[PDB]
RNA sequence: UAUUCUCAAACUUUAAAUAGGUAGGACGGCGCGGCUGCUUUGUUGAGCCGCGCCACGGAAUCAAGAGCUCCAAGUGGGCCAUUUUUGGUAAGCAGAACUGGCGAUGCGGGAUGAACCGGAAGCCGGGUUACGGUGCCAAACUGCGCGCUAACCUAGAUCCCACAAAGGGUGUUGGUCGAUUAAGACAGCAGCUGCCGAAUCAACUAGCCCCGAAAAUGGAUGGCGCUUAAGCGCGCGACCUACACCCGGCCGUCGGGGCAAGUGCCAGGCCCCGAUGAGUAGGAGGGCGCGGCGGUCGCUGCAAAACCUUGGGCGCGAGCCUGGGCGGAGCGGCCGUCGGUGCAGAUCUUGGUG
């Protein structure tokens, strides 16, 4: 009700965004489906 | 933990709240026998 | 007899094993049989002479008697509702000494010693083996990730080696 | 908010050996309805294509994949593999949805209907979004269109509400397009 | 005692998870140690 | 003519009985020379 | 000589899954002595005995406990189902293997059904479910979503289950491979070719639908009906529904505990605590009722027995107590003891009556 207004260091910070965001793009990384050589036109 | 346990009488739940899914297949088709994991505490608000 | 012989349905059970027939190896004549021990019985076929009927092939022993060739051994045998102690002899091309309680008597010489230096020590403490217990966390060192995925159908590959 | 399927990231291996302290680690993207029956489809994979069942592997990570921008319309294509009642075929399908998770529910729900497959005889090979000039389907094309326009041909009459049902009426519904 | 003991391996397991993800690695959590079992079929046909 | 069906269900209802053991087991049937020697062994054992 | 197609209940190098046996201490171990006619070249062994010392119970889980004996009933026609499996074209056929089920067992669902699904049960109140359901019959949505189907064959509509095949469709909906096309394809038009100005052709695949598809009383998704399904496939929310589960009451059974210088009791009693309830054949316990006998306590011409009653009450029940009536001379309670002691059946017996 009052509107009162961090406990990790600015450069802790950065480093936890960076490690985060590395580990999501590792999630939603997809397959080369490079070992499918007989789909690869239906593979795209 | 083996006297303390034994100690304790086997509880004499209810019926879920809401029931069941199917018993009659494991909880991994779509049922509701074998492990189900942490997802056993929402089974036991409901039993409880 | 009433339908059948001693050596009924024996074909496998009492033949030789492939390439191991002829001559009986004489460390099977060396051994030392005691009262108390405990032997597995295994039909040898080519010793026709105090072999053990049928049902005693595989099944494992008390020794309550020594003979000049042949040792008798205490058997179970379940009729109906009761387990009976069929005491038989066999001849000892017919029996290897078993290995059912080798770990006791080395197990228990260390659990004596526990004890007895947890009780100079006044430290109660238990000599029980454990069944595995669940693992304790730990962590894993990151690694180039191989990704696995379902492989599109092929009718040519359902036969061992293809069509 | 609620979806029926959501998406995973499970990572495992197989029990570290003497002669291999370091085993591979394999990831792998499933659907399921929840974290325990993800784990037991991965699982399933692994078995079958890597050889490493559950009993002597190890589960190391588990995440679920939430939509970048569960606000905007992107084109799905889902590549599948099913089983049918004579044999097993592979099809690619498309779909719009403002997440992959709704896109995999209009799959599932399309194939139970034109094909009469179960989700248990469905393998999802591949997924991604396909930008708007790379799709294939016309069922997608056709809502390619700047000025899209077209009336209610069917519409639901019905109360806001089941307060305001009443089982007679003085006249029938007043319907136009 | 035990309520604090609840409370810090709740932020412990926290902590280690976040460990692992800043360095690049995974953190498998402890294998459960306790479970729950209730019986969901009846009495009836009952293999031995 | 013949069956097993319900056999082993009786069985079960007071079985499987296993014989009582005891300490010391009855010496019928062994080597007679070693039974007559021991019987010596204790008429003079002191 | 080196290869090759295809095989075996009574062939096999190899070889599972499931199942089978044994072991995980106090009936253990060690040390020092002793006994022997057995054994050894040998106090060498073998087994046993005495003394001393050590032994945190020597994997998990459970243990409504474990052992032993006596007497005896009934039964010794089985049947069904998943799976394995023999004979047989096959059978609601015949015969085996493991387990469960029915028989001996109701209850909810499957329209209906000994065996399928759920689930087993003292007498009740409340709550919640299982299987199965929520258009009407009929308790609960004509609930919130996507697609498919159009049946001029009675479209279709839920394990067991009450059927349908090979083969076909330019019916319709998806998918896969290939070919052709703004350098002008395809159809038509025009004289390989011009007009033509946008998609086209072929095969395969599988959903629903349709053909294939003929029977006798009139008839069966259970019936009515249903097509922005009340059909089919897949979802979501809520809701309905067992004698199952949970809480509470009461009855029985089983187990446990309390009650004496007794203000002390049908102690064969009272009080408290926990669990639990199916039953044919069969066994046993505690009780009810009939008629005598040995005792004891009573009733009756101021109305006994029997019988009648739309009188009333007690007991889970066998039964019991009582009001009124009829009747006109015997009868009952209690303890013990005894027996020609309890009827719906026997094509039961006699008598009577439809
Ligand atoms: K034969
Ligand atoms: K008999
Ligand atoms: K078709
Ligand atoms: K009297
Ligand atoms: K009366
Ligand atoms: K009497
Ligand atoms: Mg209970
Ligand atoms: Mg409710
Ligand atoms: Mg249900
Ligand atoms: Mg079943
Ligand atoms: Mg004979
Ligand atoms: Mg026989
Ligand atoms: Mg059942
Ligand atoms: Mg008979
Ligand atoms: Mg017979
Ligand atoms: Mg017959
Ligand atoms: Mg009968
Ligand atoms: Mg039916
Ligand atoms: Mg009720
Ligand atoms: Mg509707
Ligand atoms: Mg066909
Ligand atoms: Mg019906
Ligand atoms: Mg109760
Ligand atoms: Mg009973
Ligand atoms: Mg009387
Ligand atoms: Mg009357
Ligand atoms: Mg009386
Ligand atoms: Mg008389
Ligand atoms: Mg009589
Ligand atoms: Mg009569
Ligand atoms: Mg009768
Ligand atoms: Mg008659
Ligand atoms: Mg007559
Ligand atoms: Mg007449």
């Amino acid at each position: 009700k009052e509107k009162l207004d961090h406990a990790i260091t600015k450069e802790e910070a950065s480093a936890i965004k960076g490690a985060s965001h590395s580990w999501y793009k590792t999630m939603i990384s997809d397959s080369d489906y490079a070992e499918f050589d007989n789909f690869t036109k239906w593979l795209g | 933990f083996k006297e303390a346990n034994n100690f304790l009488w086997p509880f004499q739940l209810k019926a879920p709240l809401g029931g069941l899914k199917k018993k009659r297949n494991h909880y991994v088709e779509g049922g509701d026998a074998g492990n189900r994991e942490n997802f056993i505490n929402e089974l036991i608000r409901r039993m409880n | 007899p009433a339908g059948h012989g001693l050596r009924s349905r024996t074909r496998d059970s009492f033949s030789r094993a492939f390439r191991k027939k002829g001559t009986i190896a004489l460390s099977t004549y060396l051994r030392i049989f005691k009262i108390g021990d405990y032997v597995d019985i295994k039909v040898n076929g080519a010793i026709h002479k105090g072999m053990p009927h049928k049902f005693y092939h595989g099944r494992t022993g008390r020794v309550w008697n020594v003979t000049k060739r042949a040792v008798g051994v205490e058997v179970n045998k379940q009729v109906r509702n009761k387990i009976l102690r069929k005491r038989i002899h066999v001849r000892i091309e017919h029996v290897q000494q078993s290995r059912c309680t080798e770990e006791v008597r080395e197990r228990i010489k260390k659990n004596d010693q526990l004890k007895a230096d947890a009780k100079a020590r006044g430290e109660v403490i238990s000599t029980k083996r454990q069944p595995l217990g669940p693992k304790p966390g730990f962590m894993v060192e990151g690694a180039t990730l191989e990704t696995v995925t379902p492989i599109p159908y092929d009718v040519v590959n359902d036969l061992k080696g293809g069509y | 908010v609620t979806y029926k399927f959501h998406q995973y990231q499970v990572v495992g291996r197989a029990l570290p050996s003497e002669n291999d302290e370091h085993p591979k680690i394999y990831r792998m993207k499933l659907w399921a309805t929840n974290e325990v029956r993800a784990k037991s489809k991965f699982w399933y994979f692994l078995r079958k294509l890597k050889k490493v069942k559950k009993s002597n592997g190890q589960m190391l990570a588990i995440n679920e994949i939430f939509e970048k921008y569960p606000t905007t319309i992107k084109n799905y294509g889902i590549w599948l593999r099913y089983q049918s009642r004579t044999g097993y075929h592979n099809m690619y399908k498309e779909y719009r949805d403002t997440t992959l998770n709704g896109a995999v529910e209009q799959m599932y729900t399309e194939m139970a209907s034109r094909h009469r497959v179960r989700h248990h005889c469905i393998q999802i090979i591949k997924t991604a979004t396909i930008p708007a000039k790379l799709c294939k389907r016309e069922s997608t094309k056709q809502f390619h269109d700047s000025k899209i326009k077209f009336p209610l041909v069917f519409k639901k009459v019905r109360p806001p509400s089941r307060k305001l049902k009443t089982t007679y009426k003085a006249t029938k519904p007043n319907l136009f397009m | 005692q035990y309520a604090k003991e609840y409370s810090e391996q709740e932020k412990e397991l926290i902590r280690l998870k976040r460990e692992a993800r800043l360095k690049g690695g995974f953190y498998v959590d402890p294998e459960a140690k306790l479970l729950f079992i209730i019986r969901i079929r009846g009495i009836n046909a009952m293999p031995p | 003519n013949h069956t097993a069906h319900n056999q082993s269900y009786k069985a079960h209802r007071n079985g499987i009985k296993k014989p009582k053991s005891h300490r010391h087991s009855s010496t019928k049937g062994m080597d007679p020379k070693f039974l007559r020697n021991q019987r010596y062994a204790r008429k003079h054992n002191k």
